[PDB]
């Protein structure tokens, strides 16, 4: 029957097998006597060049190869949410369950979901109705917060003839189409491949905010809700820490966490916490929302990238239902450097630093498919992808392939520095060079949702410490004691912002995330003692005298981080404190 | 003319070998007929004996060698060009998608084109205000020119660029431009920012838009400048237009040249970059300008960012040598709030002194624009040594200069993206700024000028 | 099936024709002319031929009349808790003239991923007995915490004094050291060898001794052994292991002979692309595991070359391991005994062995407030140095102070001098005693005044 290929050369990841005369290019094979997964990359006549997603060890010339005429692809139904895949998408606590081991073996095939688990399907779409790819025939209540709707799958046209509400599991058929080419049957899950992103009707722009919770991201360096937004910078400066929080508090539907490359505690710390962070508005915890891509430094080099293709697609599937999606992709350069191992690997002729040369088209396709869009199916929903993406570039220096070509293609920055990570400065953000092209939309967004000027006091702040970089070169020059004392004042307002407003411990309780409201308030508190200091010194006060009558007030704005939620109006009357204290020192 | 054969011997990335062939021709038009049903569009870089090296638009994923067939279809890859075109989006391969009706081609154009006679050019020379100062007095933009735009990621490159279409007019001359958009690798928030402006502005309804964007296949990205290229030169030489061309991003169309040298295995210039890199540009670059006895014309404004914002680059110094001049955006600019953020000490236009002075622009012209420059070096110099050193070790003429450098940027390149300056204001401003510096400092502009426009 | 077949020879490679049934990572024995046996590993496998490393190189081989054998199955370590008290070489070699250990069972060196679901987060003091370490950068069980050093200083010392004093307060008689030397001196070997047999610390370690004189291949292979017994120990036998490796620039100096005779394109600064990898097969074998007690906790070491930090080794070491621990040569020529700069130094697990139960309740507060007043003075002493001591502040002053009392008395402990954490934490109570209650601040109030006289 099907043709049996035979391996004739084995180095590393790289397996090439002959007699594969039959198969084509990103053909999915099982390589060995072990079948371990692998991937057919090109062809010169009937030998195949795959790389392998496992181990090789062990494994030599002679054996068979075996392809499954089909592209790496992933699983998308019920059961997906709360899970923690590898790279392949094979579920790593089924894989612990079966194999009966602690360690990750090979050769074991898994399903990626649960195909014996029923699952209720609830059915919305009535009999005789025209369908198309999208549209929604039915539901399930995967949690109680998410439904899960089970959409026409992409190619499939025709008339409902059969649709039935019950009990069945991922693989019964729960619906029956009238097609030209004959009677299909629907199950609650449909495969896709992961190199091919999933088709729409059209992107939109993405112009609402994302709510991080994160002061100096949703002040200064916004991202919104279908935008991408890069996090360059050296080893221990936060970037893993970033993306654990905006995958805690984001206000998106669902996130996608790749961790790609890295450390494998870090994965264990999030399948450990995420179940114990429980929303309290509606009682379910943060694993209800979250679905963990898991490849290792450690483990197949080759199954980097597919972690990164892996996670988008599932993203992109959750968007076709209408939902917004964040993807937290940890560490990009890790799937680059997998690239460049693998390009080393087939003698191709490099491009910068070792890359191959197609390694930026390859980052700017990932990021494309993130977006907000119209959806597929008649009733035209509207669903977002937000992307996420550490880059890890050697000694810090952000002027290497990976940061380049993904500055070219998105529109936040967030620059880590290694002083401020030093001097404890976190989240290490550098206010200076970051940036969000997003900022002039969502601060007309916010100054409209909160009936407020605070596209204004955004733009104050950053002056204030852009100033503080002039004022640091002139202390520089002459030292402080010859600067004014509104200069003197405002490298105090500037401190203050700095250390009671961008300064933000992830690992406090009440610090760890700010609400849009309270981020306004704290920032109105902070701005408005600089307009009343300068306004007592052009009446004659003196800055070293209102310095010394405020120490209280100025101690309150200090803490106004800690200040719970519920209570809000301990840092709004900040502000007429502010005014009594300094209108009383003016008159002494 | 049409072969077909079912020969494929080799499929490698973008490339594809096919053996036992006849009668195939350099650079010509291939179809891949895969085992699956699907087509793909192809070219032939290179024959010899019974062999032809391909190259597929599309990518080689899900092909089966054996059982897929490559049909050569006896012609290159051709325009299907027609007045028809103006109003309709293509894809990076002349393909609509618009979802209107497609083309009735009048006649079908070799992509390549053909290199104008030099004797057969008119020189470039009319005047195109772009009302933007920094531009029409120190960098004059000429109709016919080729004059691209040098920028670098998170600047806006496309900010200056709708500018500039917007309000380009040439002041003898009724006629609006028709715009070819080449969208070459970018991403969607790009090409919708142009989608949107032209929508605004009604230049959609005279426009003809080339898309490869950053979801399409890299290699297609070779082909759409030459699409728009073509479309541009059948709408100015054979229906009349003056044409304004618009193509971003040339350090994507530089990536696809290089993923293709690579695959390959070419001798690798500069940065891995082919060596026939300054070459091939010059084959798009250089389809520009006017033609002795035909009315219409070609202006090009390409748009680059530079890798690192460096200007060594082999993408920026090989387009540099190539071009008319450049204009340069700068992050420093940027970020103190000039927009559009010009530096105009590396910009340039080599075509400016023909197209301005007394009867196009003004007889001060270019007396004051050499002497805003060399004013403004010197006052950037002293800034720049005010901030290593001090202001007090700054002399009391180099305290003039850096005050006039500080207003030059504020107030003469800082406009904003939606002013419209006549030559006129831009001169009558580059006076009020001149008069700072003592008339005796003033070494490049003669007395008669001195003493008839100065204050 | 011998094989006298090989076809050239590369530095440590070999190529070896008209194989059959050949394995990628196969171990192979090569039997030479004079009779002694080289075992070596097949890197590379095609059709009739195979690539293989030799451990001990290629000098004195005649390919002609020395033969091949492959043996069916990746190099492995024979493991038994009889290693413990042993000392071998960087083959695994006894080398204290020692019986052959035989062996529980056999475990292919290279070990296996820890499957992410099954890991047990790092948890629970180690104490060093370092002040420096313990207080302000915590050792806790499974984390990877390195050493970056510098050619000329002392890691050599705190190397030894860590394996010496190193101890877990919640268990007795489960700890046990695997130390792996990589590289080293002559000197340095003696030294290591003489402190664990004269202090007994050789009664709970395994050490495998790699030396500059001997071949250089044998590295590769060495930290790989090391690991594997450390795995055996601590998941199989329960232990909590304690796992330090001295030089991982040694190591990558290996990596990057094997990369120039396979005339691999050299990476950034002639190291190998995969460097970042090969190292992450080696760290990331730290951790606990669900359902087992025992622990792999390990302390890489390396010196930067030319004290830069942006080197590839000390770089990409920082982006796999959790935290690191800096020596400097300015700490140094002051006399400073460890030479540990805080400032740079940092460990990310800390708080997951701190606290009341673990160490004590005040642990926490203390660290940050000296961190904060070290900080202080340190930039204190920067001014008045640089600009006279009349410009700084009366307050300015105190954390010069300080800092100095800091550095000369609170860091600067002695290599031989082992600080329980209670002993740590009153002498960090001692010096917050010379700052003025009102800068106190990052310390609770009523914690201020317990433990403050
Ligand atoms: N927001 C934060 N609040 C408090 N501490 C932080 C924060 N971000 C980082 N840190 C500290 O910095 C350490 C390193 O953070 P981490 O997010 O792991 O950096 P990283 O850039 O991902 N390191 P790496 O994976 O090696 O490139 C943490 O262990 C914390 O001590
Ligand atoms: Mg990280």
């Amino acid at each position: 029957g099907m043709q049996i290929g035979k391996i004739i050369k084995v180095s590393g990841p790289l397996v090439m097998a002959e007699n594969m005369s039959e198969a084509s290019i990103q053909d999915m094979c099982l390589v060995g006597d072990l079948g371990v997964i692998g991937e057919i990359i090109e062809m010169r006549q009937d030998v195949a060049s795959i790389q392998v997603y496992e181990e090789t060890s062990g494994i030599g010339p002679g054996e068979p190869v075996r392809s499954t005429g089909e592209a790496l692809s992933v699983e998308l139904g019920p059961g997906i949410i709360s899970q923690m895949f590898d790279g392949i998408q094979r579920p790593l606590d089924t894989f612990m369950e079966v194999t009966q081991s602690n360690f990750l073996g090979r050769g074991v095939q898994l399903p990626a979901l649960d195909h014996e688990k029923q699952w209720w399907f609830e059915a919305t779409i009535e009999e005789g109705t025209e369908v198309s790819a999208g549209d929604i025939i039915g539901y399930v209540d995967e949690t109680k917060i998410i439904q899960h709707k089970i959409m026409v799958p992409n190619g499939i046209k025709g008339t409902v003839q059969k649709i039935e509400s019950g009990s069945f599991t991922i693989d019964d058929p729960i619906c029956v189409i009238e097609t030209e080419q004959g009677l299909k049957e629907l199950t609650m899950m449909q495969k896709w491949p992961v190199r091919r992103g999933r088709p729409i009707k059209q992107k939109l722009n993405p112009d609402v905010p994302m709510i991080t919770g994160q002061r100096v991201i949703d002040t200064f360096f916004p991202v919104t809700k279908g935008g991408a937004a890069a996090v360059p910078g050296p080893f221990g400066a936060g970037k893993t820490v970033v993306q654990h929080q905006i995958a805690k508090w984001s206000d998106v539907d669902l996130v996608v966490y790749v961790g790609c490359g890295e450390r494998g505690n870090e994965m264990t710390d999030v399948v450990n916490e995420f179940p114990e962070l429980i929303d309290p508005n509606t009682g379910e915890s943060l694993m209800e929302r979250t679905v963990l891509i898991a490849n290792t430094s450690n483990m197949p080099v080759a199954a980097r990238e597919a972690s990164i293709y892996t996670g988008i697609t599932i993203a992109e599937y959750f968007r076709d239902m209408g939902y917004d999606v964040a993807i937290m992709a940890d560490s990009t350069s890790r799937w680059a450097e997998a690239l460049r191992e693998m390009s080393g690997r087939l003698e191709e002729m490099p491009g910068d630093e070792g890359y191959p040369a197609y390694l930026g088209s390859r980052l700017a396709e990932y990021y494309e498919r993130s977006g907000r869009v119209i959806a597929l199916g008649s009733d035209q929903r509207e669903g977002s992808i937000t992307a996420i993406s550490a880059v890890s570039p050697s000694g810090g220096d952000i002027s290497e392939p990976v940061t380049q070509n993904t500055l070219r293609v998105v529109k936040v920055f967030w620059g880590l520095d290694s002083s401020l990570a030093q001097k404890r400065h976190f989240p290490s953000i550098n206010w200076i060079q970051s940036y969000s092209l997003y900022s002039t939309e969502v601060g007309r967004y916010m100054d409209q949702i909160l009936q407020q000027d605070w596209s204004d006091m955004v733009t104050e702040g950053m002056r204030i410490l852009q100033e503080e970089e002039q004022l640091n070169e002139i202390v520089r020059l002459v030292g402080i004691d010859s600067l004014s004392d509104n200069d003197r004042l405002t490298l105090e307002v500037a401190k203050s912002i700095r250390e009671d407003y961008l300064q933000q411990n992830a690992f406090d309780d009440v610090d760890t995330f700010t609400s849009r409201e309270k981020q306004f308030n704290m920032l109105k508190v902070i701005l408005t003692f600089g307009k009343e200091a300068r306004k007592a010194l052009s009446l004659g006060a003196y800055f070293n005298e209102i310095m010394e009558g405020t120490v209280a007030v100025r101690e309150r704005i200090s803490r106004s981080k800690y200040i719970p939620e519920e209570e809000l109006a301990k840092i709004s009357s900040i502000n007429e404190e502010i005014k009594e204290t300094i209108q009383l020192i003016v008159s002494e | 003319m049409i072969k077909e054969y079912r020969t494929i011997k080799e499929v490698v990335g973008p490339l594809m070998a096919v053996e036992k062939v006849s009668g195939v021709k350099y650079e010509e038009l291939i179809e891949v007929r895969m085992q699956n049903g699907e087509i793909r569009r192809g070219q032939v870089l290179e024959v010899q004996e019974d062999k032809a090296m391909v190259q597929i638009f599309e990518g080689t994923s899900g092909i089966n060698y054996k059982n897929s067939s490559v049909r050569f279809l006896g012609h290159p890859l051709q325009l299907g060009v027609s007045e028809d075109m103006i109003g309709r989006v293509f894809d990076g391969l002349g393909r609509p998608k618009d979802n209107g009706p497609e083309i009735l081609p009048e006649k079908y154009l070799d992509i390549n084109g053909e290199v104008i006679n030099p004797i057969a050019r008119d020189y470039p020379d009319e005047f195109i205000q772009t009302g933007i100062s920094a531009i029409d007095h120190l960098n004059t933009l000429v109709r016919g020119q080729k004059l691209p735009v040098f920028s670098g990621s998170g600047l806006p490159h496309k900010e200056l660029a709708a500018q500039i279409a917007r309000q380009a007019t040439v002041l003898d001359s009724s006629d609006d431009f028709a715009v070819v958009f080449a969208a070459i690798g970018i991403t969607f928030e790009e090409a919708e920012f142009f989608m949107e402006d032209f929508r605004q502005t009604g230049a959609i309804d005279r426009s003809v838009m080339f898309m490869n964007l950053a979801n399409d296949p890299a290699i297609e990205r070779i082909a759409t400048p030459r699409m728009a290229l073509t479309a541009a030169e059948y709408l100015a030489y054979e229906k009349g237009m003056h044409v304004l061309v618009i193509m971003t991003d040339m350090t994507n169309y530089a990536e696809a040249l290089r993923e293709i040298s690579a695959a390959r295995r070419e001798v690798p210039g500069r940065r891995g970059y082919p060596g026939y890199l300054y070459t091939n540009l010059a084959t798009l670059f250089e389809r520009a300008g006017r033609i002795r006895g035909l009315k219409g014309s070609v202006t090009q404004i390409p748009i680059l960012t530079m890798p690192e914002d460096d200007k060594t680059h082999p993408i920026p110094d090989l387009t540099g040598y190539i071009t008319e001049g450049q204009i340069i955006l700068t992050r420093e600019l940027y970020k103190s709030g000039i927009q559009p953020p010009i530096d105009v000490l590396p910009s340039l236009s080599r075509l400016k002194d023909k197209g301005t002075g007394a009867g196009k622009t003004r007889e001060d012209h270019a007396a004051t624009m050499n002497q805003l420059f060399a004013a403004y070096a010197q006052g950037k110099q002293a800034k720049e040594l005010a901030v290593v050193l001090g202001e007090s070790a700054l002399s009391d003429i180099d305290k003039i200069y850096a005050k006039f450098a500080e207003r030059f940027e504020n107030e003469y390149v800082n406009q904003g993206f939606y002013t419209n300056r006549t030559i006129t204001e831009t001169l009558d401003l580059g006076w009020e700024l001149l008069a700072m510096l003592p008339r005796t400092e003033l070494k490049r502009i003669k007395d008669d000028l001195l003493d008839k426009y100065l204050p």
